[PDB]
DNA sequence: AATGTGCAACAGCATGATCGCGGCAAGCTGATCGTGCAAAAGTCGTGCCAGC
RNA sequence: GCCGCG
């Protein structure tokens, strides 16, 4: 659990922005097919991507050229 | 002439909202109707009236 | 969605249920109420494209 | 005193007795023909173009020499209105003015705000500037710094340089500047509806939704914060087409 | 003085007070302006 | 699943007890007057009808417990949560914005 | 829906308020306006064979005696008909291209406001596409039942 | 030296004067006639065939 | 419309 917000903040720094990746990163999860990249404890999908972006393996560029994968796969 | 939608089509793209006099061939164009007749509703069979 | 889309309401509910959290926006009721107490003077307002 | 002046200063009132200002060269001339009006009519030549200013009488000359009066020195004493400050002294004095005036206010009772959130309160009081040369379609009516700005760029840009218009920025209370902005909408949800709507109705004029409340009324993600990011990408598309 | 059009720049307005670093882009400032000019009062002596 | 919410069994409970988790709520006081006065916190359910409310918050709120009630509103959207998680949560604010 | 008036009203919206538009539009005081519009005076249209102004505000006497010297030539009329007559054959372009003129050649402070007042509603009129001749309304609009 | 014009003072009118919340009664109170005739529609007392 | 609550 995120208690603090705070190393996604450095992480992607907006405060404004790590909202909307997280976002996009939790519907991915949520509405599936997408697993999460750290291990779950249980969590919500929120704290999860949360975690993602803080542990530095998440971001804008990398869910695009993800993204990008996967239509070049199709 | 079957599955239709109209409450979600509805709902159409705009953006900046315009106002302006309203012409009375414009007040025509809104109406469905004219109204002659001042009564509310009748209580001899509880319908709006003609 | 919470107070005033009409059709807003039941596709965000069905969405929870679901299980989705999708909000799916739209055009609050309270805004076409407004429209037409405006129109309903001699003042035409509109929704320009 | 009180804070039924936080209020005043805001909505920038002229006082009950102003303190009259002069200008580049304050020459002795006292009063020529001074009648039973405004008396002491002092008319400083200073070189071209003299100024001719009444005063009543009632109220006591300070400078009765000349000393080489400059603009923006305190002909007679009183306080100062702050379009008085704003005309002759220039934009950075009547913030200085409005911000201590109102710190003071808070201040004495022993209250902490930063001057950055004054500042902004004045920054939207100091819009829609009087435009006094002519050539760019504009003559002798306030518009907005904002769109003044622009229209100079584009015509100093150009060729005709000489086509851009210098302006007289104006001073507009907070319940005066929110009922003139551009979006109707806006305005028309805060004071008087029936005097706006109808201002609106008939120069047939458009929203645009680029405030806070005209997003919030239709239901729409407001410009700021979290929204802000969409809001840009909409804007785009709107220019390419 | 920040010469912008339909807004402020981040520098020439200073650091937000909430938090540390300087202000992002997107920040709502005049309602939060307002909103601190405006909590107090309820005691101004008038 | 209506009935079965209607009738309160104990399953019930422990699935509300599982949907809270991480679910931030945001409380608001009557008079608003800054942007502090509506702050999300993480539920914690308890067994009563008051809410409980963090001593150290209350100077924010201007709130004492002397019959003073608020308002609790549930951001119920993945948007939603994380603003509330990261713009509204109680160790988001800790400066004053004035 | 609508409803049809069967006679031409005048919108209060627009008729009073402290800017009147209609007022300043026709470049006459309120009063006179809110005095013909509920029938205590006539007003005259035309009429350049007689001695009557264009807008005129003779009332019934003033009317009588017309009528017995005048005789025809005078068309006098009270209700928002008047109105409706003395606002469609008003000119934009030309009225506004005199008052313009009127501003430019003579300086005084007093009339300059008020010419460059009814100057920027003229050319608002003009450039809006609006007919000042909506102001008042022929037919009145009615809301939906279930508002 | 008498005269027309622009500026200023006084009166009248429009506008707005915090946010949530809880509970209780009483008003909330509300009608355009008849008209007298065809024209239509409906209805009632009566007789009909089909099932037990 | 009245009364009260912060
Ligand atoms: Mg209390
Ligand atoms: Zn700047």
């Amino acid at each position: 659990a995120r208690v603090t917000v705070q190393d996604a903040v450095e992480k992607i720094g907006n405060r404004f922005d790590l909202v909307l990746v997280a976002a996009r990163r939790a519907r991915q999860m949520q509405v599936g097919g997408k697993d999460p990249l750290v291990p779950e404890e249980n969590d919500k999908t929120t704290v999860i991507a949360l975690r993602e972006i803080e542990e530095g393996l998440i971001n804008n560029q990398i869910l695009d050229v993800r993204e990008r994968q996967e239509q070049q796969e199709q | 002439l079957l599955k239709f939608l109209k409450a979600q089509t509805k709902t159409e793209e705009f953006d900046a909202i315009k106002i302006a006099l309203a012409s009375p061939d414009m007040i025509r164009s809104w109406s469905f109707g004219e109204v002659k007749k001042p009564e509310t509703i009748n209580y001899r069979t509880f319908k709006p009236e003609r | 969605v919470k107070s005033d889309d009409v059709n807003g309401r039941t596709k965000m509910y069905k969405n929870i249920v679901d299980g989705n959290h999708q909000m799916e926006p739209g055009m609050p009721e309270s805004f076409n109420v407004l429209l037409k107490e405006i129109r309903s003077l001699g003042i035409n307002i509109e929704l320009e494209d | 005193g009180g804070l039924p002046r936080v209020a005043d200063l805001f909505e920038a009132r002229r006082p009950k007795e102003p303190a009259i200002l002069a200008e580049i060269s304050g020459i002795v001339s006292f009063g020529k023909e001074t009648k039973g009006k405004r008396r002491l009519v002092i008319t400083p030549v200073d070189g071209s173009d003299p100024y001719e200013e009444m005063i009543p009488k009632w109220r006591q000359l300070n400078v009765f020499e000349g000393e080489r009066v400059e603009r923006g020195d305190v002909i007679s004493d009183g306080p100062e209105a702050p379009h008085d400050i704003l005309r002759l002294r220039g934009v950075h004095a009547v913030t200085r003015y409005i911000v201590n005036e109102v710190q003071d206010v808070y201040r004495l009772q022993g209250v902490k705000i930063n001057d950055k959130h004054i500042e902004v309160i004045v920054r939207q009081m100091l819009r829609k500037a009087t435009i006094v040369n002519a050539g760019s379609s504009d003559f002798l009516e306030g518009e907005q710094v904002e769109y003044s700005r622009v229209k100079i760029a584009n015509r100093e840009l150009e060729a005709n340089g000489k086509v851009g218009a210098t302006y007289s920025r104006d001073l507009l209370g907070i319940t005066k500047a929110s009922l003139a902005t551009e979006s109707f909408i806006s305005a028309a949800s805060f004071q008087e509806t029936t005097r706006v709507l109808t201002e609106a109705a008939v120069a047939g004029k458009r929203d645009e939704l680029r405030g806070l409340k005209e997003n919030v009324i239709v239901g729409r993600l407001i410009p700021a914060g979290t929204g802000y990011a969409y809001h840009q990408d909409r804007m785009r598309r709107r220019a390419a087409g | 003085s920040c010469d912008t059009d339909f807004g402020v720049c981040a520098h020439c307005y200073g650091r937000d007070l909430a938090r540390g670093h300087i202000i992002n882009k997107g920040e709502a400032i005049g309602v939060i302006a307002a909103q601190s000019i405006g909590e107090p009062g309820t005691q101004l002596t008038m | 699943a209506k009935k079965m919410v209607e009738r309160e069994e104990a399953v019930v409970w422990d699935i509300l007890d599982e949907v809270i988790r991480e679910h931030p709520v945001l409380l608001n006081r009557a008079p608003t007057l800054h942007r502090l006065g509506i702050q999300a916190f993480e539920p914690v359910l308890i067994e009563g009808k008051a809410i409980q409310l963090h001593p150290l918050v209350c100077a924010a709120y201007n709130a004492d417990f002397d019959g003073d009630q608020m308002a609790v509103h549930v951001p119920l959207t993945l948007e939603a949560q994380l603003e509330a998680r990261a713009l509204m949560m109680s160790t988001n604010n800790i400066l004053s914005p004035a | 829906g609508h409803i049809e008036l069967a006679s031409p009203t005048a919108h209060i919206w627009f008729l009073k308020s402290l800017p009147s538009r209609i007022g300043l539009l026709l470049d006459m005081p309120l009063r006179d306006i809110e005095r013909v519009l509920y029938f205590e005076s006539y007003v005259v249209i035309e009429g350049g064979m007689t001695n009557l102004e264009r807008q005129q505000i003779l009332t019934e006497e003033q009317y009588l005696d017309a009528l017995e010297e005048f005789g025809d030539e005078f068309d006098a009329k009270m209700g928002a008909e008047a109105i409706q007559a003395l606002l469609k054959s008003m000119d934009l372009e030309q009225e506004c291209e005199q008052l313009r003129e009127e501003l430019n050649e003579t300086n005084s402070e007093t009339k300059r406001k008020k010419l460059t007042k009814r100057i920027k509603l003229l050319e608002a009129f003009v450039q809006s596409g609006n007919k000042p001749e909506w102001m008042i309304l022929t037919v009145l609009p009615v809301l939906p039942p279930d508002l």
